[PDB]
């Protein structure tokens, strides 16, 4: 679902004009997909500043916690600018995995 | 800092499992602690580190109590 049904290709109007290129630019096209999706086992933090440890379901039941596992996403963003001359500039960035 | 650690670990079912294993092995008293001193001693034996020591480093599961019986399984 994440890798196939959630591809983004949206073009937004340029809102800044305090530069020659800024007046040249009238739209930027944001385009990104997701490449890696993985859900881990439920984790928890003890120290509030320590390593995440396994959260057992009884602890989640007692503390009112959620037996939920982290979702890690890796994405690839393609940004395309458009100008009033028929050319386009592409800035391609790869997002590292994040929760 | 220690209060949150104590309430998070004392209600961890892993702590109860390690505590009952230690009680079977005799490393801790068979009764629940009645004084803060023996509660701290149980925490030291079950977790393997003092609550102050735990807040220093990051490793938690490496020093959890292990059985002294050495139960040859095969």
């Amino acid at each position: 679902i994440v890798k196939q049904m959630f591809n983004v290709d949206i073009t937004y109007k340029d809102q800044r004009d305090h530069t020659e290129i800024d007046k040249l630019r009238e739209s930027v096209q944001i385009q990104f997909n997701f490449t890696d999706v993985n859900i881990e086992r439920p984790q928890h933090r003890n120290y509030s500043q320590g390593n995440k440890i396994n959260l057992l379901p009884n602890k989640a039941r007692l503390c009112g916690l959620s037996y939920s596992g982290p979702v890690n996403l890796a994405a690839e963003v393609i940004l395309t600018a458009h100008y009033s001359n028929g050319r386009q500039e592409v800035k391609r960035a790869s997002i590292p995995p994040f929760q | 800092d220690t209060k949150v650690l104590l309430t998070e670990i004392l209600l961890d079912p892993m702590y109860d499992y390690a505590a009952t294993v230690a009680r079977i092995d005799g490393s801790i008293p068979m009764h629940k602690p009645r004084t803060p001193k023996e509660a701290e001693y149980e925490f030291k034996t079950v977790i393997g580190r003092t609550p102050a020591e735990l807040l220093s480093q990051k490793e938690f599961y490496d020093k959890i109590y292990t059985s002294k019986y050495r139960p040859d399984f095969t």
